[PDB]
């Protein structure tokens, strides 16, 4: 098991601000099985993609 | 009468009874005060009696946890184990798990039945000082109260029963000259009957084991003998 | 006598071994609610064995009779009739960094007046007042009647 | 999986059934333009620890949030703490069972 | 975590939730450590109930008077008896019994810093079965018992109702019907049937003697349970070995939890079972305790009109002396 915390980098744009960062992937051998978990997010919501795909 | 009788076999005579009666009356309510007041602190009669009710109330939440253990199973609860598998499958898993519970329950009431017998002797104990040391008293020492004990009364607590063992604690001591035992010169001994002999200006006066009190020698404070011993402190003039 | 193995014997260099079983034990350590610290004490021990053993030296501690204590000063000569961290053998610990003291839960009576006996008389303190005092006592007598089901 | 944007502990988020053991976790770096910015903007600061089997002693308040937590074998004092479930425990001595020794691994046992 | 298992991680890991059914050994384990250390404090209590001692007592100095021999028990000297722990009688006690407090302290203590393993204290205490030294030392309590013992023949007298022990002797003498006209001309005769008396009591455990069978058979006893138990982790209880590695090693570790699950539920009722007997025995030991303090302030103490109880016969004086784990009496 692990624990990782994430620390807001609070970036500033033009008149917006955003914050962003890196992205989060689990998984035993990386090939079209094993259920790979890839953990994204985009610009404030978190997107999961828990298939098996190839990368 | 009673604690005035029975305060002279600890060795101070009555002629200081007699005349202090106001302060042993003071005195007995000042340690019903003490007592009905005690139970506030950490008095020793609550811890364990909270400890006696606590340990039951242990052993009961002990023995309904024995019911949530696993045991070896897949689970505790009677209703996942006869839904998820098969009621045919199931009679040999669940043999263990009642075999289990059972021999739980026959440790309890094996720990419960010895549990009981040391209440009972405890129990035995307690009638022994009901009929012993309240009803009546005996000559027995360090029995009825950690020291020179007078009196025990009785009173009913939570599962068990309370006693007030009214001792007898001195405050201040006296130091003085003693000499047990002596002898008249006409060859006869004499033997303090409880106390000591002191000298007191050329004279033989005899005083309590608890209470000095120079009284004059009489006949129902002297142990007669027949021959003086070596070790007697030889002194004429003390004819009875 | 039991039947477990205490030595063997080398096939390739004929030498002898005697096995003793190694250290596996535990530690005392005592602590108080007004403390910080704790008194740690390894139970029949050296401090050259733990220390060789189980790391470097950081707090203050001396040998004692039961064994290595830590975080604890050994003061022998100091006497308490009331301890609540009793560790064995009449040796207590409290927060004063803990200290390690001697406790004896009752002492005579000592008097200042002669032994012997001169012309012929001794010396006994006896009393001049007294207040009746009331002890507590609780007997066990009845308990919960309990009863299971089958 | 749990995640918490904002209190100092997590809360839940889902469970699944993979069966398949893991064994790996890695960071997908960023093609990113503006990261840094000649040291004008925040870098990254990711952070991983390693978990194991352990024991804590959570203490809940009235309204069940989590305030302080015993690590149980950081030293002693966790052990002790979380020996009698409460954070200050009373005076005594207490014989720690379970005392860590270091012991060294047998195996292949030869005739 | 040790007598249940080794320093191993699977049997630890797998005694995570199923760690509450030790707890109540463990509870119950504290609660005899508790009934015996209370005891042990309330026989140093009962033994010193009211003695009054004095400053100038020097008992390496006086300790003898009316033609009566007590060196045997007196065991302190000067001011601060740290050198000196017991007295004589008890040095004769403690020397055929050497599995007493100082003597377990010593094989623990010299376990690990260089001898020859020849005995199986070394292996019983670190299996997790050891033996901790009592909240009192035996020179402690041996020191309560001079104390007491001085205390009932020099001013002030505690433990003999303030009488001298000639005087305590002849008129309790005087209950069993002979008078004083007989005592007070064989007052040497007296004495020398005291000093033969303690002669006999001290050559005594020389030979087969029941207190010294008595002590043994209690020594051995528990000796003799430690290694009962400590056979039980030996035991294969049905499983194909006893020791935990090779069950661990030999066998995959995903089909041998059920088979070890039976093992160490074994093991477990195997210690509820031991420590439900210990308990039993230590009550039954609170019960010979009690009686020995009943002993202490009855016939040693004082004396009342009680038959056949503190001694088998025409009973006169009881002296108390230290003995490992109890008590001595002198039924003279
Ligand atoms: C895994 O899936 C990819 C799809 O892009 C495929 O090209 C590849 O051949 C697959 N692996 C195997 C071993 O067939
Ligand atoms: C007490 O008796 C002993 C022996 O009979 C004797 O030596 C001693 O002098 C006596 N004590 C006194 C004060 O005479
Ligand atoms: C060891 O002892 C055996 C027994 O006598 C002997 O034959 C042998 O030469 C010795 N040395 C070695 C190296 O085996
Ligand atoms: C602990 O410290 C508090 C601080 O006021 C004090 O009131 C209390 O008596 C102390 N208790 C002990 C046992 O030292
Ligand atoms: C600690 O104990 C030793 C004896 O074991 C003693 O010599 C030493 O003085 C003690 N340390 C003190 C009193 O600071
Ligand atoms: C005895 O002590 C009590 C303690 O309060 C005191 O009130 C009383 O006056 C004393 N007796 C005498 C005679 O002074």
């Amino acid at each position: 098991g692990i624990f990782s915390r994430v620390k807001n980098t609070k970036l500033y744009v033009n008149k917006t601000l955003y914050s962003e960062f890196s992205t989060i992937v689990i998984g035993s051998v990386f090939i079209n099985n094993s259920y790979t978990i890839v953990v994204q997010p985009h610009n404030g919501v978190l997107e999961i993609t828990a298939c098996q795909y190839t990368m | 009468l009673n604690v005035q009788y029975r305060i002279n076999g600890l060795g101070v005579t009555m002629d200081v009874l007699n005349k202090n009666q106001k302060l042993i009356a003071t005195a007995f309510n000042n340690a019903l005060l003490s007592i009905q007041n005690g139970f506030s602190a950490t008095n020793s009669a609550l811890a364990k009696i909270q400890s006696v009710v606590n340990s039951n109330a242990q052993a009961l939440n002990s023995l309904l946890q024995q019911l949530f253990n696993k045991f070896g199973a897949i689970s505790s609860s009677l209703q996942e184990i006869l839904s998820r598998l098969d009621a045919l499958e199931a009679q040999v898993q669940i043999d263990r798990l009642i075999n289990g519970r059972l021999t739980a329950l026959n440790a309890y009431v094996s720990q419960q039945l010895s549990d009981i017998s040391l209440v009972k002797l405890g129990a035995a104990l307690a009638m022994e000082k009901v009929n012993e040391c309240v009803k009546s008293q005996s000559p027995r020492i360090n029995f009825c109260g950690n020291g020179n004990h007078i009196l025990s009364l009785v009173q009913n607590a939570p599962y068990g029963l309370l006693f007030m063992h009214f001792s007898y604690k001195p405050i201040s001591f006296k130091t003085v000259l003693v000499s047990p035992g002596l002898c008249i010169s006409g060859d006869v001994g004499i033997a303090p009957k409880q106390g000591y002999f002191i000298k007191h200006n050329d004279h033989w006066m005899f005083t309590g084991s608890s209470y000095y009190y120079p009284e004059p020698i009489s006949d129902k404070n002297v142990v007669f003998m027949n021959t003086c011993s070596v070790n007697f402190t030889k002194a004429p003039l003390v004819y009875l | 006598f039991n039947g477990n193995i205490i030595g063997f014997k080398d096939f390739v260099t004929n030498k002898t071994y005697n096995i003793f079983p190694c250290y596996a034990g535990r530690v005392s350590a005592a602590f108080h609610q007004n403390a910080s610290s704790l008194a740690l004490l390894y139970r029949n021990l050296k401090c050259s064995y733990v220390l060789n053993n189980i790391s470097l030296a950081t707090q203050p501690y001396f040998d004692s009779y039961l064994g290595c204590v830590f975080n604890a000063d050994n003061l022998t000569d100091y006497s308490v009739s009331s301890c609540a961290l009793r560790m064995g053998s009449g040796f207590c610990v409290d927060y004063n960094s803990y200290r390690f003291v001697t406790f004896e839960p009752f002492n005579v009576s000592f008097v200042n007046d002669s032994i012997e006996s001169v012309g012929g008389l001794y010396e006994i303190k006896i009393p001049t007042n007294f207040t009746i005092v009331g002890q507590e006592e609780f007997i066990q007598t009845n308990s919960p009647k309990v009863t299971i089901d089958c | 999986a749990y995640y918490a944007d904002s209190g100092m502990p997590t809360t839940f988020l889902f469970s699944l059934y993979l069966g398949t053991l893991l064994s790996h976790y890695y960071v997908l770096p960023l093609t990113c333009n503006a990261i840094s910015s000649n040291t004008d903007n925040e870098t990254l600061q990711y952070w991983v620890t390693p978990l194991s089997k352990r024991q804590y002693l959570l203490k809940f308040d009235d309204r069940g949030v989590i305030t302080n937590a015993v690590d149980c074998s950081s030293s002693f004092f966790s052990e002790i703490q979380c020996k009698t479930k409460s954070l200050l425990p009373n005076t005594g001595v207490y014989d720690l069972s379970g005392f860590t020794v270091k012991p060294v691994a047998t195996v292949h046992r030869r005739i | 975590s040790l007598f249940v298992c080794s320093n191993y991680a699977a049997c630890h890991d797998l005694l995570s939730e199923y760690g509450t059914f030790c707890d109540n050994i463990n509870s119950i384990l504290d609660e005899v450590n508790g009934l015996l250390d209370t005891t042990q404090l309330h026989v140093a209590d009962t033994l010193m109930q009211g003695v009054t001692l004095s400053s100038n007592l020097n008992t390496n100095l006086h300790f003898d008077v009316d033609n009566i021999n007590f060196k045997s028990l007196v065991g302190c000297l000067g001011p601060h008896c740290g050198s000196s722990s017991r007295s004589f009688f008890e040095d004769l006690l403690f020397d055929k019994v050497k599995l007493s407090d100082v003597g377990f302290v010593e094989a623990y203590n010299n376990c690990t810093g260089g001898s020859e393993i020849r005995d199986l204290l070394c292996v019983q205490s670190f299996n997790g079965i050891k033996v901790l030294p009592p909240i009192l030392s035996e020179s402690q309590i041996s020191g309560y018992t001079t104390a007491a013992t001085v205390a009932a023949m020099f001013p002030p007298w505690s433990a003999a109702a303030g009488i001298p022990f000639s005087l305590n002797v002849q008129y309790r003498i005087n209950g069993l019907g002979v008078t004083m006209d007989v005592l007070n001309k064989n007052q040497k005769l007296i004495a020398t049937a005291f000093n033969n008396a303690l002669l006999s009591i001290q050559n005594g455990f020389s030979a087969t003697n029941s207190a010294l069978a008595k002590i043994q058979s209690v020594v051995n006893s528990n000796a003799q349970a430690l290694n009962s138990l400590l056979q039980q982790l030996f035991n294969k209880f049905g499983a194909i070995s006893s020791s935990l590695q090779e069950i661990l090693s030999r066998l995959d570790a995903l089909e041998a939890q059920v088979q070890i699950d039976r093992l160490i539920n074994g093991r477990l009722t195997a210690l509820n079972a031991y420590v439900s007997q210990q308990l039993s025995d230590i009550s039954l030991v609170k019960l010979g305790a009690a009686l020995a303090m009943e002993k202490v302030n009855e016939c040693v103490k004082s004396q009342s009109p009680r038959i056949n109880f503190c001694g088998n016969g025409n009973h006169i004086l009881s002296l108390v002396q230290n003995a490992p784990y109890g008590l001595l009496f002198m039924h003279f």
